[PDB]
């Protein structure tokens, strides 16, 4: 029995950790919640205790300073369409890695912006994406970078990424001009697989893909470190408005607690929750309204632990 | 009569500026051609070239070749706004129907300086330059834009929560101008907002105005909504009334000289060009003959595509426009 920290956060965040849990007690999933909320270098101590936090989100930054006291450098999310949802593109399924300001006014109505690209954080990010790619099967890896344009920078980025692909010669390696990237995404998202980038175009490019396969709702994400991991939702909107309406979307909350389970080498329960959310979502009216159904979360919950079939304390196969 | 100043370009460029310059004189268009080569000599850009622009204050360009020799003429005529209208396409089906937008792109600042520094072994860092003068009249531009083009709203596009002092500057200049422009409703999107709503629903946009880098990504993101940079027309907007009007896809080398390649993005160019000049009544006519020629179909050169060379597509635009 693994114990895994649950921080609530705000908004939303509350009521989905509640239908994590209730889908876990009924998957008897061997998962102990501790929940965690200066007080925040206290929680984050705690925090520390276990190498495995599933949170809601939140709101010098807390999400900021989580992830540095934790040394969270990777941020990976997975946009995968789900049958049941029918967007304008089908059949996508991208990891989207990327590195987890500096402005002052030279005189007076110019700014200028500095944008840090370093050869070790890019090394550290290619490698995560290409051990990823490798342990998960995946075919390809595409670097996406603005090289022609900025020269040294994301030209020592790439140099990075093509050092390590180096060592991985049996994944294709790849490199795309951001601006192009953006155009094939929105016509043939299909032929991506792992995508690694600066910290800049992950902000575009996660943004594009969660749209793609219906919502942000839909998506979920991770940070990774070397020793913690922290598993969320793609997007950082905390729901505010749409708070206790019975209303939120628990598609993305519980595909989180899903590669949480990956992680945590809870594969059969993994596999039993993911299914279930994936054939729940095949009937419009389990669909919540931000992807555009009439559904209420509990609705979609009950039906999510209706899809999950347990035999003796352990999840199975439908 | 009003002369325009054209570069032809590289590969297909010769062809299908003969398309452009055939459908304008079969609409009995009031546009005279001053063809000219800009190809780089010494870095500048040729005597002929620079003479005929500063005269004509209007430019049609094909695609070239790849310091970039665009990269001269916006350094030469200040092209300080860069517009580019992206208008789904019947006939042409993408999965996005119903997209009607203008981006505006602040042109000339940004990271493009090509500023960069190795300030230790492994470590760069990449200078972004933002100016309130630029911010200014880019977002003057949108809002004039928008009138003379009978759009309602000019969306400036950001992320101030992050880069408080360039993008917050930039949005505040913005501001500044909608303040004197109610005529126009303005309102301000993140970045990641617009990039989400773009391809969930790009049908709520208008008029976009953006700094240099989010511009260079989400103009060719709405250009990937409507089927590519071969629809696309595009327009740089520079000092002195000088314009120049471009394709924005490749020269396409492989199909250089077989009849085969496509003039619709130059054409709308064109279009957008004659709109500029105050030529509405061609402007409309030529649109039209061109969006009748593809919802028909029949005609369609290969990458939209039919089985058609340039020419009978272009014979097929002016067989239309001749009937008003």
């Amino acid at each position: 029995r693994h114990t895994v920290t649950m921080i609530p956060g705000d908004g939303i965040g509350p009521e989905l950790m509640l239908h994590v849990k209730s889908v876990f007690r009924h998957a008897c999933v061997p998962v102990d919640f501790e929940e965690v909320h200066e007080d925040i270098r206290n929680a984050i101590m705690a925090i520390r205790r276990n190498r495995v936090a599933l949170k809601g989100n939140i709101e010098k930054s807390r999400n900021n300073i989580l992830r540095t006291s934790l040394d969270l450098y990777a941020n990976v999310i997975h946009c995968k369409s789900l049958p049941g949802v029918v967007t304008r593109h089908k059949d996508i399924d991208i990891l989207i890695v990327r590195e987890n300001s500096l402005e002052h006014e030279s005189v007076a109505g110019v700014v200028e912006s500095l944008k840090i690209i370093t050869k070790a954080k890019s090394l550290r990010i290619a490698e995560y994406a290409f051990k990823l790619a490798q342990e998960s099967g995946r075919k390809k890896v595409t670097a996406v970078h603005k090289a022609n344009i900025m020269k040294l920078g994301d030209g020592l980025f790439l140099q990075c990424c093509r050092e390590v692909a180096a060592r991985y010669p049996q994944i294709t390696f790849e490199n795309m001009i951001v601006d192009n990237t953006t155009m094939q995404l929105v016509s043939r998202p299909q032929q991506f697989d792992v995508m690694v980038m600066p910290n800049l175009y992950g902000n575009i490019v996660n943004n594009v893909c969660a749209g793609l396969v219906g919502g942000p709702g839909l998506v979920a994400g991770a940070n990774y470190g070397h020793v913690y991991a922290v598993f969320e939702t793609a997007t950082r909107n905390t729901g505010k408005s749409i708070a206790n309406k019975n209303i939120a979307n628990p598609t993305a909350t519980l595909l989180a607690s899903c590669m949480m389970l990956d992680h945590l080498k809870l594969h059969s329960y993994a596999t039993s929750i993911r299914k279930a959310v994936l054939a729940s979502m095949d009937n419009e009216n389990m669909h919540t309204p931000d992807i555009g159904g009439q559904g209420t979360t509990s609705e979609a919950i009950q039906d999510v632990i209706r899809h999950i079939r347990v035999i003796n304390g352990r999840a199975v196969e439908a | 009569v009003q002369t325009v100043t054209l570069i032809p370009g590289d590969g297909i460029g010769p062809e299908i500026s003969a398309a452009v310059m055939k459908i304008f004189d079969a609409a009995k268009a009031p546009i005279q051609w001053e063809e000219r080569n800009v190809t780089a000599i010494q870095w500048m850009i040729p005597s002929e070239a620079k003479e005929s622009m500063d005269k004509n204050k209007m430019g049609l360009k094909g695609p070239l070749k790849t310091p970039s020799m665009n990269l001269l003429l916006r350094k030469t005529f200040d092209l300080y706004a860069n517009v580019r209208p992206c208008v789904s396409i019947e006939g042409y089906k993408t999965p996005y129907t119903d997209v009607n937008i203008v981006t505006i792109r602040e042109n000339t600042e940004g990271e493009y300086s090509g500023i960069e520094h190795v300030i230790v072994d492994g470590v760069v860092a990449s200078i972004k330059l933002i100016t309130e003068g630029a911010s200014k009249r880019i977002a003057e531009f949108a809002f004039e834009y928008a009138r003379n083009n009978h759009r309602s709203n000019v969306t400036a596009v950001h992320k101030a929560n992050i880069m408080r002092m360039s993008d917050g500057l930039f949005l505040q200049k913005c501001r500044e101008v909608a303040e004197s422009c109610k005529d126009i409703k303005f309102n301000e999107m993140y970045l990641d907002t617009v990039c989400l709503n773009m391809v969930q629903d790009p049908s709520q946009f208008d008029v976009l105005v953006m700094p240099n880098l989010y511009g260079d990504i989400l103009s060719d993101l709405c250009a990937g909504l409507i089927g590519g940079l071969g629809v696309t027309p595009s327009g740089n907007i520079g000092a002195n009334g000088v314009a120049i009007f471009e394709s924005v896809h490749g020269t396409a080398p492989d199909i250089a000289g077989k009849d085969m390649a496509n003039p619709t993005a130059l054409l709308l160019s064109a279009v957008m060009m004659l709109r500029h000049m105050g030529l509405f009544d061609h402007a409309a006519r030529i649109e039209a003959a061109c969006f009748a020629t593809i919802k028909d179909g029949k005609s369609l050169t290969k990458d939209l595509g039919g089985n058609a060379k340039c020419s009978d597509f272009t014979e097929e635009i002016c067989r239309r426009v001749k009937d008003l």
